RNA sequence: GUCCAGCGUCGCUGGAC
C-alpha cells in the first residue's frame, strides 16, 4: 500500500493503525484474532475476482438466479450436531458495503485454541464450547476503501 | 486508598500522606535505597506535571523517620547564574555539621572535633579558585607542589575531587551516618541549568559515603547532553565539509556518544518511571490493582467518595450532551493521558463552580473550565481567542479551520479526538464543548450548524477543491469570502449562495439536476413533448404555495436561471422558529429574498382574498411554533449528532440525484410507476431523505433517551422508494407501545420537524405518488403512520382518494410541479416496457 | 477599587489586607531588580507605622531588629546582579 | 515571551546542524509543552477573572437577568420611575 | 548595591508616599516650585521636529510618556506621523 | 480606519467617499450600502453605526437630498460589483 | 420459486410469499 523508503513517516503511521485494529499486542481471545485477519485478506480481491482465497473460501449469502448444477445456499441448519459444531465456528462474517460471508481455517486454529485450557469441568466446557459456536461481525480496516460505508448500514 | 479532596491548594507542600498518589512506587524505592548502602545514582524520570516535586519531597520525608541523613532538597532553577553546584551543596553541610556539633555534651569531642572539621572546610576554600577560574595564572603551580604530609593525600596537586571525598567522611564521622542522601530536581524551566549538575556528579560525587537522586526526564536530558557534543567538533570542520555522506557519518559519532555518556551517568538498572493517571486507574473493563477516589463539594465524608474515572466521566456526558457509551470512553481515556498538573487543574474548577452555581447550563461549567486549561493550544490552532464574541458567527468559522489543519474533510466535523498532533487533540474537546453548549435547548441554532457549521465543508470537498499549496490556500480565501461563514446574515442567504457553487460545476450529458436540488426551466420551448409546461408560481394557492415559493433561487449568470433547492427550504424552517413575539414575522421570513436578492456569479467561475391566502396557512405555524417553544427546552444536542445527521444526510441525498438522472422518459408527467421519475417524485425524496436521516440517529445518539429502539437489523437509505422508512417508524412506534414510553418525549426532535407544516405539501406531491398494488399498500400505510405521529390528519380521504387513482383546488398539496420541465433535458426518449 | 475597599476596612475581623502602592513595569527605571522596588515601596509603610506608635520602648524594640533584617538583604543582593563568581 | 525565551536556551550550534526537518518537528512540539505547562504553574485556572460588559449581566430579550441596571435621564427624577437601561 | 540604601531613605521634603527615587515624583515637585517663583498656572514645553533624525525622536517620545504626566505642563510636539509611526 | 474625521465641513458630497471607502475595507459589496455592523474586526464595527447617524441626520427633510444619495452613494457600490468581477 | 427494495461498478445484500 505504501513502500517503505517512499515516506518512512507514512510507513510508520500504517504500523499505529495497524496494531490497533489487529489488536496485536492487546489481544483477549485467539478466536477474534482469526476473526479479524479473514477481513484484512479480502481487502484486495484477486484480479480473477473469485471467491476463493489464501486459507478462506467464500461462500454465497444470498441464492443466485441460475445454477447449472445442483448447487444452492449453504444453509448453516442442514448439517449434523458435531458438523455443526466445526461449521458454526468456521463461519465468519465481514461488515463491507455489502455483508460477506468467509470460511478459513484460521477460524478452526482458533477454535482449538479457546477450547484448550486447564480445570476442565462439565458447566465449564458447556459455556466455553457455546461461546465457541458465536456468530461474531467484523469491520473491514479503516484503511480500506470501504470503511465508512460499512459503519452507515451497522451490524 | 486514596482520596482527594477538591478543596485544598493541592501545592506539592500541601499535601498530606492520604493525597499521595504513587505509594507503592515510593515504598520500593526507599526499601531500595536502604539495601543498596547497607550490602551509585538513582533516578524518577516522567513528563512535565506528573508529579515530580512532589514524590521527592515524599522520599526526604520518609527517610528522616542503617541510618542515613538527607540534605535540604535543592534546584538548579532558584539558584544565582553563576554560583557553583559544589559551593551550594558544601554550604548546606555546613549548616548540618554546625547544629549537630553545637549539641555535644563532652567538652573534650566538641572542643577537638570543631578544629578538625574547620580544617578541612578551609584547605577546600583554598582550592575553590580552580573552578571559577579563566585561565592558567602560573603562580599558583608553586602553592601546588606545597605537597602537605597530613591528611593522606594520595596523589598530588590541587585535586579537588579528593578533598570533597576527605570533607564528607568527617562529616559522617559527626553525624554518626553511614551514608549522606542528596536530592535535586527538575531542569525543566531551566533547560541549561541541567549541564553544570550532570558535570558535577560525575566528577565530585564519586564516593561510597553518598547517594545521589535526581529527577527529570530523560527526553530533555538526551537533547541537552547531544546538544553539548557539537561544540567539541572545530567550527571550521563543520562548514567546510557539507556533502550528506560524512554529515551523516559525524550524526551518528555524535548520537552514539551522548547514548554512553548518559549510560555511565544514570545507570539503567536503577531508573524509577512515573506512571500517570491512565495506568494506575486501568481501563473502563480491566479493573487495575489499586483504585482512586475523589471529593467533590464539601462536608462530604470520606466513604461516599466516587471513583476518579467516574468523576471524568459525569463532566463529560453531561457536560457535552453525550450518551454514556464508547465515544464517552474516548474523551475520558484521552483526558487521563494528559498530565496529572493538568487533569487536576480542569477537575478544580468545574466542581468548584458547579458548587457555588447550585448553592444551570452546566455545559457553560465545562466550556470555561476547558477553555481556560487547554488555552495555549488554541493560539497554536490559530483559532479563535475573544471573550465576549462567543456565538453562531464564531463556531460556524471556527469548525472550518480544525478542519482545515486537520488534513481531513470526511470524517474531520465529528470533532473526533482521533488525531495525531497534540496540539489538535486540546482543540477537539475543547469544540465539542463549546458546540455542546451553544446549540442547547433551541431549533434554530441547531439547523445553522447542520446547514452552515457541518455541510461548509462538505461542499468544498466536492464543489470547489477539484480546481501549488499556495492555490489551494487560495482557493480557501475565496470560498470563505464568497460563502461568507463569518460575517453571516441568514440561513436561508446562505442556501442562495450555496446553490451558485453547487451549480458551477458540470453536471454529465448537461441534465440540470444537481445534489439536493432542481433546476427549473425559465423561458418556454416549442413543440414540447407531452402535456409540460413553463413554471409558473400562479398555480398553487396556499401553503402549496407557501412552502413552494420559500425554495426557490435565482442567480446573475449570462442569463439567469431559476433554481429550486431543498437547502433553501431548510433556512426558512431555522429561519421561521428564531423569534417566539409577533406574527408579521412569519411573513417576511417567506418572503424576504424570494425577489429582493440577486446572488453574482463565484468569481472563480469558469464559464380570492389577498389576506385569506396565508392567513390559514400563517396560523398553521404559530400553533406550531407553540408545540416547538414548550418541547425544545428538553433537547440535548451534541457534536456527534450534528455531525452524524449530517453524512446520512448527504449520501442518501447524492444517490437521488444519480438514480433519479437517467429515469426522465416522456411518460414522467402524472408518472406514477417505480421505474418513472420527475420533478416531483425527486423532490418527494429530497425532504424525505432529510427527515428519514434525523429518526434514524436520533434513537441512537441523544442525550434525553436511555437506549436504543431500532432494534437489530440494518439501516438502509430511501433513495428510490419509501418501502422501508415506514419500517423504520412502524417498528420504532411499537417499541414504545410495550415500554409504555411516549413518542413526544423520546423522540423530541423528530417530533417538531414531522409536525413542521412548511414539510407537509412536500410529502405528498402530485406526482411524487406511485400507483401499484404493491406500492399502494405501502403508501397507505404511510399516510396512517404519520397520521398518529403529528395528531392531525394531513390529507383528507376524500382529496386523498384523487391522488391515487387519476376541477378541484388544493390547500396542502403542490399540484403543477412535475408539469414542470428541467431546463437542459429533452424527452425524445420513451419509457421502457418490462 | 479593589485596593480602596482593603486599604479602608473597618477593622471588622482580625484576618487584615494591606495592600502597596500600585507598581507599574513600563514607568519602572530600567536595570531594576523588581525585589528592590517592592522592598523600597514596602519600608515606606512600616516606617511610617513605625514612627506612628505610642509605646516608647515598643518603638525602639521593634526598630531595632527591623533594621537588622534590611542590613542582612544588602549582602546578599549583589548575589542577584552579578557577571562572574568570586 | 515565555516561548521566546525557551528558544533562546538552547545550543546554538545545535541549532545549525539538525535541522533536516523531521529533527525541527520535535523541536518546536517540546518548546510547546514545555511552555504550556509553565503558565498553568504560575497562573492557575480557577484564579483567573474577567469583567462582564453589561450585556452578559442584562439585556437578551426573553431571559431574567441576573443583574438589573437602572437608568434615569431627566434631571432629579425619583429612584422608581427610571427607565430601564436596556 | 551601593545605592540601595540611598533608595531606603527617609525624608522630611514632602514626605513621599511611594519609596525609592523615582525620578517622576522628584522632578513633579520642581515644577510646582517653579510654578509659584514664575507666578504662573502652568509652563509648556515645546519640542521641534526630528524630521532629520530617527534616534532624537525615541528619547522624545520616552520622555513624555513617563516624566511630563502632571497638570502643570503642556508638551505641543511637531512632525509628521510617518516617521513616527516608523 | 481613514474615514472623514473632520469636526465640521460636512455634506452629502463628503458622505459619499465615506460610504464606498467603508464597503471597500470591509470587501463586501453586496451588502456594503446596509451599514449593518456584522464585520469580525472592532475597529469597524464603531464606524458603521456613526456612518448609519450621518445619513439619517442628512437625509432627514428633503427628496433632493434623498434622491441623490440613493442614486449616487448607493447605486456607485453595485455597479461597481458588475465590473470588479471581469 | 417469484415480486418489491439497496450497495458497489453484471455481481452483490435485505424483506415478503
Ligand atoms: N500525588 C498527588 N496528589 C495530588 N495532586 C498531585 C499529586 N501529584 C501531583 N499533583 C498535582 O500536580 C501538580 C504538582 O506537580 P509537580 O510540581 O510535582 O510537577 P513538576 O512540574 O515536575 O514540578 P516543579 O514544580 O518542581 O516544576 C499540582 O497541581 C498538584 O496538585
Amino acid at each position: 500500500l505504501a513502500r517503505a523508503e517512499n515516506d518512512r513517516e507514512k510507513f510508520e503511521q500504517l504500523i499505529s493503525e495497524y496494531v490497533a485494529y489487529m489488536s496485536v499486542g492487546r489481544i483477549e481471545s485467539a478466536s477474534h484474532w482469526a476473526n479479524r485477519c479473514c477481513a484484512v485478506v479480502a481487502n484486495s480481491p484477486n484480479d480473477e475476482k473469485i471467491g476463493v482465497f489464501l486459507g478462506m473460501v467464500q461462500l454465497n449469502r444470498k441464492s443466485r438466479q441460475h445454477m447449472p448444477g445442483g448447487y444452492k445456499k449453504f444453509n448453516i441448519d442442514t448439517e449434523n450436531g458435531l458438523a455443526k459444531a466445526a461449521m458454526a465456528s468456521s463461519l465468519s462474517t465481514v461488515a463491507s458495503n455489502n455483508l460477506m460471508d468467509f470460511c478459513s481455517v484460521f477460524n478452526l486454529i482458533g477454535a482449538i485454541a479457546d477450547i484448550s485450557a486447564c480445570r476442565c469441568e462439565r458447566s465449564a466446557i458447556t459455556n466455553a464450547f457455546n461461546k465457541v459456536i458465536a456468530q461474531t461481525t467484523c469491520i473491514v480496516p479503516p484503511w480500506s476503501e470501504a470503511a465508512v460505508r460499512a459503519e452507515m448500514k451497522g451490524s | 486508598k486514596i482520596i482527594i479532596n477538591l478543596f485544598a491548594p493541592n501545592l506539592p507542600g500541601s499535601t498530606k500522606e492520604d493525597d499521595l498518589i504513587q505509594k507503592s512506587l515510593r515504598d520500593q524505592l526507599v526499601e531500595s535505597i536502604r539495601n543498596s548502602i547497607a550490602y551509585n545514582v538513582f533516578f524518577v524520570d516522567g513528563t512535565r506535571g506528573a508529579g515530580k516535586t512532589t514524590f521527592i519531597n515524599s522520599v526526604v520525608k520518609s527517610l528522616n523517620s542503617v541510618n542515613i541523613k538527607c540534605l535540604p532538597t535543592i534546584d538548579p532553577t532558584k539558584l544565582p547564574r553563576h554560583e557553583p553546584i559544589l559551593v551550594t551543596v558544601t554550604a548546606r553541610l555546613n549548616k548540618m555539621v554546625s547544629d549537630k556539633l553545637k549539641g555535644y555534651w563532652a567538652s573534650n569531642d566538641y572542643r577537638k572535633q570543631k578544629e578538625q572539621w574547620q580544617n578541612h572546610l578551609a584547605q577546600l576554600q583554598r582550592g575553590l579558585h580552580l573552578l571559577t577560574d579563566k585561565e592558567y595564572k602560573p603562580e599558583y603551580f608553586s602553592d601546588a607542589l606545597k605537597l602537605d604530609a597530613q591528611l593522606d593525600y594520595s596523589i598530588g596537586g590541587q585535586d579537588l575531587s579528593e578533598i570533597f571525598e576527605e570533607l564528607v567522611k568527617r562529616a559522617c564521622e559527626i553525624l554518626d551516618c553511614k551514608a549522606i542522601l542528596i536530592t535535586f530536581d527538575d531542569i525543566d524551566t531551566q533547560f541549561d541549568a541541567g549541564w553544570d549538575v550532570l558535570e558535577s556528579i560525575r566528577k565530585f560525587f564519586n564516593s561510597r559515603k553518598l547517594v545521589v537522586v535526581a529527577t527529570g526526564d530523560l527526553r530533555l536530558y538526551s537533547q541537552l547532553i547531544r546538544g553539548k557534543q557539537y561544540e567539541n567538533y572545530s567550527k571550521t570542520l563543520l562548514e567546510q565539509e557539507k556533502e550528506s555522506v560524512r554529515l551523516a557519518e559525524r550524526g551518528y559519532m555524535v548520537e552514539h556518544l551522548e547514548q554512553q555518556y548518559l549510560l555511565k551517568l544514570f545507570p539503567v538498572q536503577k531508573r524509577i518511571q512515573l506512571k500517570t493517571m491512565l495506568q494506575l486507574v486501568g481501563e473502563k473493563g480491566k479493573a487495575g490493582k489499586e483504585e482512586i477516589k475523589v471529593k467533590t463539594e464539601p462536608g462530604m465524608q470520606d466513604i461516599d467518595a466516587i471513583d476518579v474515572r467516574q468523576a471524568i466521566g459525569d463532566a463529560v456526558r453531561e457536560g457535552l450532551n453525550l450518551r454514556e457509551g464508547s465515544d464517552a470512553d474516548m474523551y475520558v481515556n484521552e483526558l487521563l493521558k494528559q498530565p496529572v498538573r493538568l487533569l487536576m487543574q480542569v477537575l478544580q474548577d468545574f466542581y468548584t463552580k458547579k458548587y457555588h452555581a447550585t448553592s444551570l447550563s452546566v455545559p457553560n461549567l465545562l466550556r470555561n473550565a476547558l477553555y481556560g486549561s487547554m488555552l495555549s493550544s488554541i493560539y497554536r490552532a490559530g483559532l479563535n481567542y475573544e471573550q465576549h464574541r462567543f456565538g453562531m458567527d464564531s463556531l460556524c468559522k471556527d469548525i472550518f479551520t480544525y478542519v482545515k489543519q486537520d488534513r481531513d474533510f470526511n470524517t474531520g466535523f465529528y470533532l473526533r479526538p482521533q488525531s495525531e498532533s497534540e496540539a489538535l487533540r486540546n482543540c477537539s474537546i475543547y469544540l465539542a464543548s463549546q458546540v455542546s453548549e451553544n446549540c442547547q435547548g433551541s431549533l434554530s441554532k441547531f439547523l445553522q450548524m447542520l446547514l452552515v457549521g457541518c455541510g461548509s465543508v462538505s461542499i468544498f470537498n466536492q464543489f470547489v477543491t477539484e480546481l501549488d499549496r499556495e492555490k489551494f490556500e487560495q482557493l480557501i480565501s475565496e470560498y470563505v469570502a464568497y460563502m461568507s461563514v463569518g460575517r453571516i446574515e441568514s440561513a436561508s442567504h446562505w442556501a442562495n449562495r450555496c446553490c451558485a457553487v453547487v451549480a458551477n460545476s458540470p453536471n454529465d450529458e448537461k441534465i440540470g439536476v444537481f445534489l439536493g436540488m432542481v433546476q427549473l426551466n425559465r423561458k418556454s420551448r416549442q413543440h414540447m413533448p407531452g402535456g409540460y409546461k413553463k413554471f409558473n408560481i400562479d398555480t398553487e394557492n396556499g401553503l402549496a404555495k407557501a412552502a413552494m415559493a420559500s425554495s426557490l433561487s435565482t442567480v446573475a449568470s449570462n442569463n439567469l436561471m431559476d433554481f429550486c433547492s431543498v437547502f433553501n427550504l431548510i433556512g426558512a424552517i431555522a429561519d421561521i422558529s428564531a423569534c417566539r413575539c409577533e406574527r408579521s414575522a412569519i411573513t417576511n421570513a417567506f418572503n424576504k429574498v424570494i425577489a429582493q436578492t440577486t446572488c453574482i456569479v463565484p468569481p472563480w467561475s469558469e464559464a380570492q382574498d389577498d389576506a385569506t391566502e396565508f392567513s390559514d396557512a400563517i396560523t398553521k405555524v404559530e400553533q406550531w411554533l407553540k408545540n416547538v417553544n414548550e418541547i425544545e427546552i428538553g433537547i440535548r444536542p451534541s457534536a456527534l449528532l450534528i455531525g452524524k445527521v449530517w453524512s446520512r444526510f448527504y449520501f442518501n441525498l447524492n444517490n437521488v440525484a444519480d438514480q433519479h438522472k437517467t429515469r426522465l422518459y416522456r411518460n414522467a408527467e402524472h408518472g406514477r410507476m417505480a421505474s418513472q421519475s420527475n420533478a416531483a417524485k425527486i423532490m418527494r425524496f429530497n425532504v424525505l431523505a432529510f427527515l428519514h436521516a434525523v429518526l434514524v440517529e436520533e434513537s441512537l445518539y441523544h442525550s434525553v433517551s436511555d437506549r436504543e429502539y431500532i432494534g437489530e437489523g440494518l439501516r438502509l437509505n430511501p433513495v428510490t422508494s419509501v418501502d422501508e422508512f415506514e419500517k423504520k417508524i412502524k417498528i420504532i412506534g411499537e417499541k414504545l407501545k410495550a415500554d409504555n414510553k411516549t413518542w413526544k418525549n423520546t423522540h423530541p426532535l423528530f417530533f417538531l420537524l414531522i409536525s413542521c407544516p412548511i414539510l407537509h405539501p412536500f410529502i405528498f406531491p402530485v406526482g411524487g405518488i406511485n400507483c401499484s398494488v404493491k406500492a399502494l399498500n405501502k403508501e397507505t400505510s404511510f399516510n396512517k403512520l404519520i397520521d398518529e405521529i403529528v395528531g392531525d390528519k394531513l390529507l383528507s380521504d376524500e382529496e386523498w382518494d384523487y391522488l391515487t387513482k387519476n376541477q378541484q383546488i388544493f390547500q396542502n398539496t403542490i399540484t403543477s410541479l412535475n408539469s414542470s420541465t428541467i431546463v437542459g433535458a429533452s424527452y425524445d426518449k420513451d419509457t421502457p416496457a418490462r | 477599587s479593589v485596593v480602596k475597599s482593603l486599604n479602608s476596612d473597618q477593622d471588622d475581623v482580625k484576618v487584615n489586607i494591606k495592600c502597596l502602592p500600585t507598581i507599574d513595569p513600563t514607568k519602572l527605571p530600567r536595570h531594576e531588580p523588581i525585589l528592590v522596588t517592592v522592598t523600597a515601596r514596602l519600608n515606606k509603610m512600616v516606617s511610617d507605622k513605625l514612627k506612628g506608635y505610642w509605646a516608647s520602648n515598643d518603638y525602639r524594640k521593634q526598630k531595632e531588629q527591623w533594621q537588622n533584617h534590611l542590613a542582612q538583604l544588602q549582602r546578599g543582593l549583589h548575589l542577584l546582579t552579578d557577571k562572574e563568581y568570586k
